[PDB]
């Protein structure tokens, strides 16, 4: 099997943050580490510079200033033990000075995990890699190349290690535990000889749970020791110990120095509560003061002016102003900027009637939140105005430059708004008729204006304004359709049409024809000065026509089958000329046009909605297309037209604007409101943020009641009264399953409305009940759609779960009914819609219920497995069963028995975190060390083969089928969520293309620069055992063929054989290919 | 105490040989010498080369006897403590795992019986039971012929006279080998002494 | 009560032998050649002590030699229907050896011990009857903490800890990052080594008076000698590499398989879970040898239904010193099940008990529901 991967949304979680001078010794930088990514900022009163992708999970990040260098240097160590030092060049290039893989052969990693540290002198990096070995990289210019040495530790259990400021020879200091208790010890590093030499000080037993060791600058020197109850300072034979009650209720995990002096220190809480520490001055005492709640801080970084960057993995990352004068609101901290964070992606689902968007459980505890994620074009609303019934809109230029004038139409009327900055205003425009429905206006040649009404084509003056020449139907009927430019007008009347020219003080007639049937849509847009062709669409012939000017001779009559054309256009994208033809039923035929020859051909037909659609050109600086319908639609272009949805509820009409108040902008009108703003340049992902203040845990969509069912968990203390209001102590309707007849976890099925994102209903499961599964489904033959939950019963005395429930619900009118139950003798891990039957995992079993008329669950069929049926997915008759030990099991219901039957199985001991079915034969899944793998179906058939491994780098929680682009190369799709907040995708390639897109990769790696000089074919090699990936294709590489310069392309495509009925390759053949692969998210 | 008698060399007064299997044997210690009941006095021990006037078990002795019987002692007699001394007679019952045979030993068989030192001719008179050597199932019925591999308890009458022990009551003394035409044909233990 | 150390040093055999404190493992995945005696059927668990008496010369010739070198021999897991399709097996190291020419026939005793499981590649037959074995070794697959991958990089410092509330202060502090996963604290525990053993420890304490390994790999292989399972089952245990996977598919067994029926007629109860108990330190069941070259993985249970007796109490070659055996069998089908042990002294505990050989038992799950 041959697949393809790609990141839709880059990971969001913050591994680490550090202040320093790295772009410039003048400048001051925050450096953020988002797992595989590395962000650099610049401090102001932030401003970005460069974000760059490692081939590694950044495992340590530290800036440090070696002697005799212009600016601090960055050190990155990764998760496959890759090391490197970096420098910033200014065009901009981050440049690997030093590099290497410091992987030892023998060792088991430390339980405390990787602790990299540099000494304040710039002598050595200190990597407490394996248990009982302090690795040292010495900072001479001979160590350029990977070269290091270990030292022996007596001690195995090392909690925390840090170098000590203010010593004449490098000094490490660390806590360590043994059956004699936790002690803090110091060694002096003996670089020359390669060992430790008895250190200055050592204390006996510190606090029981003391886990942190700060090393304080050289006004004071020495170290601080944090724990649960006690912060304890130590230098030489000084000893400070306070046990403040103001840190009793939780733990200290992250910290940072505020001011270099080292008087002030940030201290964050496992439950957010940001604290400051004080060192009173030499050293005398300590003080801690509440600062306030932060987002649950993973790491902390004080810039200046009392502002702090709080990084977090759970929730949104912040920038927090902290005054010295506390408000009576509460305390001393104020939120300035919310950095979105799809923090722990735990479940997700796909929604909506086309394309589709994405909704996630996201974050945890107080940060916990749904996220709505949608793939379209944004618009920054400058001006909204309650103004109804706008049936036409045009801009105007009242003085020759910059528009200043908006003309509006309503049934049998017109009006005019004059623009003066950020203030729209009524106006009259002499020589315009304010009491007939305008069909077109705008500027024209010879310094003039042209209104066009149902009645009159009215050429006007710009210098003292006034009608100068008017056109009318010879017999004096109504104009039905009207299409103009700078010069030529072509108005229609029912079943025949006219051709005007603009002169000064004179419109002038020319060509009067007679058509087959009554016309509906016209366009004349030009491709030199004046347009010698014309677009037509007929009412009965339902036919897009292209006509010659003066003559009105035919040339191609591509007859679409049918409903009536609703607009038509000729515009240009990049450097090829097209004709579009938007219909009422809302389709959009889009053709390839020949100015010179006149021919159409190479048709494509797409649909944009069941609303009639309105085609409008515009600039923002290439020539786009704004279509109007139910689903707004911008079109552009790289030589394949790209239809992208727009983030707004229907737009009926729009126009370009370019005023002295709203430049390069866009005025747009829905049934009720006029909107003027500026559009963004290319479609991104946009994210809607739904604060819960409790942890979500599952999600699903009941279409037929436009609502989300969501399982969730708050936290409460014992008498059971909570901490805060959450999304389960404040719903409209609020139910329960039982009455009043240290922490504790309360489970709730929430109900949520897919428009409002309020909490309609918040059911509350039993005491000591655990909500495992959730699902929305129709069952048996019955038109009701229920919200089924499965539970398990969690007593702490009992080590397995002995009982649980499969609780059907229903959502009807304004209430949440408790329909049925089934008590079950264990745990309902997973349930799933299967052939109109409920199919559930319970402990070690797969049970199949039918839904009887009486409105209950009867057990059709039973099947016991060996694996704890934790995972379950299905397609057709087939069932896939997973356990946390990567043991996989394919089952098939066979109707003609009424029994399950084992088709296939595979058991290779490893941790699993989800699985999926891609098709009948193959099975995606995320085994240990942030990996992917795929098994394949095809006596000895009951063995699922290994046919693909890859090193993802992200902790997958959930796979679900779906896309983030319209309906419509690839086969299939599979999104995936992630702990790092990343969202990815998967899809099978055909064989032909796997070939090239592997061949391709090799090539690009030679040319492409790796952040730390880490080879691509290692990074994406599977890890624990270790092998190089097969059966996958890092798209996130393929794509990066477009961000390289034109020489380097040629380089890449040097010697290939491109597949079409087959010859030497160009860059322009792969450009094509790689773009056809940026269009699956 | 006990001492098998391997051979009697006629020097000074009289001597003998054998591995001292039970009980320490003092200088001038009054002992008995069996299948004839005879009194004797210890004169000279010649343990291996050396002479230690005492000598404990597991040591090779050349004992210099003084009694009535000076020669007319054979290999297949022993030396005994006069209190709880040695059984003898000429009938006994024995578990007998048969080890080599081309067909079927079958009641009224004629073989030699190598006991400790004694070498005398013997007949298995009748066989009692068989054994499923898996478990030690004491056979339900009476066998009528035992084969190779196969275990059987059975009753032997040596045509002359022995001086047995029961295995358990005594190990080394009980263990014995039937031996036809040279090939060991069974090894056996002796359970019970019939009159 | 007697001493729980005497049975496991197999004092029935022969006073003192010539021990070998020596080591000799083969680094993992290694493609070695090993020899396998004829006759010895049995699936041999590591850690488990296998005594043996070997009669024929071909056997002795093989043994007497394997004393100068490895002292390790192989033992082939047979499923009977395989038919020379012995696919797995175990390395049995001779930690003891005495031979004696003084009976009037060549005899050998040993005491082996399993060392490494392994895969059979090819089996080659020297015409002496003994086999040699082309054999890949199996390693031990040992997964790191579930919560490794997903641990929080500031909550690494309190991954380490210095009556059963301690377990509620273990799970909440160990699997805290469960939240980050698709699953809760209490699930990750059902797959957590430390916890698993401790649940098995409770199931060996009802067997009474216990000490034993810290490394689960060894804990797994240990407890597997105590489980009185049939042939084909015993295997799945061996094959299952992971300790976790093993520890689990042990606890599924202790808990479910309550009834030990007779393996001939199939539905004839003989004893229950309740009535097993540790006599030996190695547990209730261990492997003892009889005086003809047979083995009896045999179980120490207080009482037992549906047994005759035959013969009378004998203390010949009693594995248990101071007890005395009488042959037992099925009332129904008459086939052998074990031996009834009777005391001699009147100041010993289990005044009576039943030793039952494994080759005669069949663990069953009650009811006809889940069965
Ligand atoms: O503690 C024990 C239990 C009994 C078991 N026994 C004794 C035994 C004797 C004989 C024999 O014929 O002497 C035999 F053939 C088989 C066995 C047998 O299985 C044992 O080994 N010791
Ligand atoms: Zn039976």
């Amino acid at each position: 099997s041959y697949n393809y991967v790609v990141t839709a949304q880059k990971p969001t979680a913050v591994n680490g943050c550090v202040t320093g001078h790295f772009t410039s010794a003048e400048d001051l930088n925050l450096l953020i580490a988002k797992n595989t990514r590395l962000e650099i900022y610049v401090v102001t009163a932030l401003r970005p510079v460069k974000e760059v992708g490692m081939y590694g999970k950044i495992a340590v990040m530290e800036l440090f200033r070696p002697k005799g260098e212009s600016k601090d240097l960055l050190f990155i160590l990764t998760a496959k033990y890759n090391a490197c030092i970096l420098e910033y060049k200014q065009s901009i290039d981050i440049i690997t000075r030093a590099h290497g893989n410091v992987q030892d052969r023998i060792g088991r990693p430390s339980e405390t995990g990787i602790i990299g540290i540099i000494d304040p002198e710039c002598r050595m990096i200190g990597l407490r890699l394996y248990d009982g070995l302090f690795k040292v990289i010495p900072l001479d210019r001979d160590n350029k190349e990977l070269k290091a040495f270990n030292i022996r530790l007596e001690e195995l259990h090392v909690i925390d290690v840090k170098f000590l400021y203010g010593c004449q020879a490098p000094t490490i200091c660390f806590v360590y535990q043994d059956p004699q208790g936790r002690h803090v010890k110091t060694y002096e590093v003996s670089l020359r000889e390669k060992e430790f030499n008895k250190g200055p000080w050592k204390q006996e037993n510190v606090e029981a749970e003391a886990s942190m060791v700060i090393a304080v600058p050289e006004p004071f020197g020495g170290a601080i020791i944090i724990g649960q109850e006690s912060i304890t300072y130590h230098n030489g034979d000084k000893y400070l110990a306070i046990a403040p009650p103001i840190i009793k209720q939780s733990t200290i995990v992250c910290h940072n120095r505020v001011d270099p002096n080292g008087s002030r220190y940030l201290l964050g809480d496992m439950e957010g509560r940001l604290f400051m520490l004080l060192l009173e001055k030499t050293l005398k005492d300590l003080r801690v003061e509440l600062l306030g709640e932060t987002s649950i801080a993973e790491c902390l970084t004080y810039l200046d002016n009392g502002v702090v960057f709080v990084g977090s993995r759970l929730g949104d990352s912040q920038l927090v102003k902290l005054n010295v004068d506390s408000n009576e609101q509460g305390s001393y901290v104020v939120a300035m900027e919310t950095f979105t964070n799809l923090g722990p992606i735990v479940d997700m689902c796909v929604v909506d009637q086309g394309q589709g968007q994405l909704v996630t459980c996201s974050g945890a505890f107080k940060e916990g939140s749904l996220r709505i994620i949608r793939n379209g074009i944004g618009i920054h609303e400058h001006a909204s105005i309650d103004l109804p019934g706008i049936k036409g809109l045009w801009p105007l230029r009242s003085d020759p430059e910059t528009d200043d004038t908006l003309v509006l139409s309503f049934v049998g009327q017109t009006r005019v708004l004059m623009l003066n900055g950020e203030e729209v205003e009524e106006t009259e425009l002499m020589g315009f008729v304010d009491d007939q429905q305008t069909f077109f206006c705008g500027n024209v040649a010879h310094q003039q204006l042209i209104q066009i009404t149902s009645a009159s084509v009215r050429l006007v003056s710009q210098e003292p304004k006034a009608l100068v020449s008017e056109w009318k139907e010879p017999q004096a009927k109504n104009i039905s359709v009207a299409s103009c430019n700078s010069s030529q007008v072509v108005v229609a009347v029912g079943r025949a049409l006219y051709y005007l020219q603009i002169h000064p003080q004179e419109l002038r007639q020319i060509s009067h024809t007679e058509m087959e049937h009554e016309v509906a849509c016209l366009d004349i847009t030009p491709l030199n000065g004046l347009s010698p062709l014309c677009a037509i669409g007929l009412w009965t012939d339902i036919s897009a026509r292209i006509l010659k000017l003066p003559s009105f001779e035919l040339l191609h009559k591509e007859m679409l089958g049918g409903i009536i054309p609703r607009s038509i256009l000729m515009t240009t994208f990049e450097s090829s000329h097209y004709l579009l033809c938007a219909l009422g039923d809302g389709a959009l035929f889009y053709f390839g046009l020949n100015i010179e020859t006149g021919l159409l051909s190479d048709r494509k037909k797409v649909t944009l909605g069941t609303q009639p659609t309105v085609l409008r050109t515009f600039r923002s600086s290439t020539t786009n297309v704004f279509a109007c319908s139910d689903r707004p639609t911008v079109i552009y272009s790289n030589h394949k037209l790209v239809f992208s949805n727009v983030n707004l509820k229907e737009v009926n009409y729009m126009c370009p604007l370019n005023s002295d108040g709203y430049p390069d902008s866009l005025a747009l009108a829905n049934n009720s409101t006029l909107t003027i703003g500026t559009i963004d340049e290319i479609q991104k992902l946009h994210i809607r943020t739904v604060p819960l203040y409790e942890s979500p845990r599952k999600i699903c969509y009941q279409e037929v009641s436009q609502c989300f069912g969501v399982l969730s968990s708050r936290i409460e203390v014992q008498d059971t009264t909570a901490l805060r209001p959450s999304a389960s102590t404040q719903a409209l309707s609020s139910s329960v399953s039982s009455s009043k007849l240290e922490e504790v976890e309360v489970h709730n099925l929430l109900i949520i409305d897919q428009h409002t994102f309020e909490v309609l209903h918040a059911h509350q499961f039993l005491q000591n009940e655990y909500a495992l599964s959730l699902v929305s489904c129709k069952l048996g033959k019955d038109p009701n759609t229920y919200f089924i939950v499965g539970t398990a019963m969690v007593y702490p005395e009992e080590a397995e779960p002995k009982q649980g429930r499969i609780v059907v619900f229903q959502y009807s009118d304004g209430k949440l009914q408790t329909v049925a139950e089934k008590e079950v003798k264990g745990a309902v891990y997973s349930m799933v819609e299967f052939n109109g039957k409920l199919l559930a995992s319970i402990n070690s079993t797969v049970r199949l219920y039918e839904w009887t008329t009486e409105k209950e669950l009867r057990t059709e069929c039973n099947h016991y497995n060996n694996i704890m049926a934790l995972y379950l997915k299905t397609k057709g008759d087939f069932i896939l069963v997973g356990d946390l030990m990567r043991s996989v099991l394919l089952l098939a219901y066979k109707p003609m028995e009424g029994n399950f039957e084992e088709i296939a199985r595979d058991f290779n001991p490893n941790w699993m975190s989800a699985v999926e079915i891609l098709d009948d034969d193959n099975f995606l899944g995320a085994e240990n060390a942030f990996n992917l793998f795929v098994c394949q179906k095809d006596e000895e058939r009951q063995h699922l083969q290994e046919v693909g491994l890859f090193h993802l780098g992200e902790f997958v929680n959930v796979f679900c089928h779906g896309s983030l682009v319209m309906q419509n190369p690839t086969q299939g799709s599979v999104l995936f969520g992630t702990v790092n907040g990343m969202i990815g995708l998967v899809t099978s390639l055909s064989e032909s293309w796997y070939n090239l897109l592997l061949d391709m990769q090799n090539r690009l790696n030679k040319v492409i620069k790796s952040v730390g000089k880490i080879e691509h074919s290692f990074w994406r090699s599977f890890h624990t055992k270790t092998e190089p990936a097969t059966g996958f294709i890092d798209g996130d590489l393929i794509e990066s063929f477009l961000d390289i310069s034109r020489p380097k392309m040629q380089e890449v495509v040097a010697n290939l054989q491109y597949d079409d009925g087959k010859r030497e390759a160009t860059a322009d053949d792969l450009i094509k290919v790689v773009e056809e692969l940026t269009r699956i998210h | 105490i006990r001492l098998p008698i391997v051979d009697k060399y006629k020097d000074m007064g009289t001597v003998v040989l054998g591995k001292l299997e039970s009980g320490s044997i003092c200088k001038g210690q009054q002992l008995v010498m069996m299948p004839n009941k005879h009194n004797v006095e210890v004169l000279g021990i010649l343990s291996d080369d050396v002479e230690t006037d005492t000598v404990a078990p597991g040591e090779n002795l050349k004992i210099r006897l003084k009694g009535i019987e000076e020669e007319e002692i054979l290999p297949g007699f022993i030396l005994c403590d006069p209190n709880n001394l040695c059984h003898s007679g000429r009938t006994f019952d024995a578990q007998i795992v048969i080890i080599e045979h081309k067909s079927i030993i079958c009641p009224g068989y004629n073989a030699v019986l190598h006991i400790h030192t004694c070498i005398e001719e013997v007949e298995i008179t009748a066989l009692i039971c068989l054994v499923d050597k898996k478990s030690g199932e004491k056979s339900k019925t009476r066998p009528r012929f035992v084969k190779q591999d196969q275990v059987c308890i059975a009753r032997l009458r040596t045509a002359g006279t022995i001086c047995l022990e029961t295995f358990k009551d005594f190990p080394q003394m009980g263990r014995f080998t039937l031996r036809d035409e040279g090939k060991t044909i069974a090894i056996g233990k002796v359970l019970k002494l019939v009159p | 009560n007697f001493d729980t150390s005497l049975p496991t040093s197999h004092t029935y055999l022969g006073a003192d032998m010539e021990e070998f404190h020596g080591r000799t493992l083969h680094d993992d995945d290694s493609c070695q050649v090993i020899p396998v005696l004829p006759q010895v059927m049995m699936i041999l668990i590591p850690g488990q002590t296998l005594p043996l008496q070997l009669f024929h010369p071909q056997e002795v010739s093989m043994v007497r030699n394997l004393i100068q070198k490895d002292r390790t021999f192989a033992v082939l897991a047979y499923s009977n229907v395989q038919e020379r399709e012995a696919q797995f097996g175990t390395t049995a190291e001779i930690y003891a050896y005495r031979e004696e020419q003084d009976f009037g026939i060549e005899i050998v005793k040993v005491k082996a011990i399993g060392r490494q499981r392994f895969k059979v590649l090819e089996l080659r037959t020297q015409s002496d009857g003994i086999q040699q074995a082309k054999v890949q070794i199996l390693p031990e697959c040992v997964l790191p903490s579930t919560m490794s991958a997903v641990q929080l990089e500031s909550l690494n410092k309190c991954q380490i800890f210095p009556s059963y509330k301690w377990w509620q202060k273990y799970q909440k502090r160990k699997f805290h990052c469960a939240n980050l996963t698709s699953w809760p604290r209490w699930l990750y525990s059902l797959y957590d080594a430390e916890t698993l053993m401790d649940r098995i420890k409770k199931q060996l304490r009802e067997w009474d008076e216990n000490s034993l390994p810290s490394n689960p790999i060894d804990f797994s292989y240990r407890v597997a000698a105590c489980l009185p399972i049939d042939d084909v089952l015993r295997i799945q245990l061996l094959k299952i590499g992971s300790a976790i996977q093993r520890l689990r598919c042990e606890l599924d067994i202790m808990n479910k398989c309550t009834s030990l029926c007779c393996k001939q007629c199939q539905e004839t109860e003989i004893t229950t879970k309740n009535e097993i108990f540790s006599l030996s330190l190695c547990g209730p069941m261990a492997a003892y040898v009889n005086p003809h070259g047979y083995v009896h993985e045999t179980l120490t249970v207080y009482k037992a239904c549906n047994l005759n007796l035959i013969g009378r109490p004998s203390t010949e070659h009693s594995w248990f010193p101071g007890y005395a055996w009488t042959v037992a069998q099925c009332k129904i089908c008459a086939s052998h099940i074990g031996w009834k042990f009777t005391a001699t002294k009147k100041d010993m505990s289990p005044q009576k008990f039943w030793g039952l050989t494994r080759s005669a038992l069949l663990p069953t799950i009650p009811d006809t529901e889940d069965e």
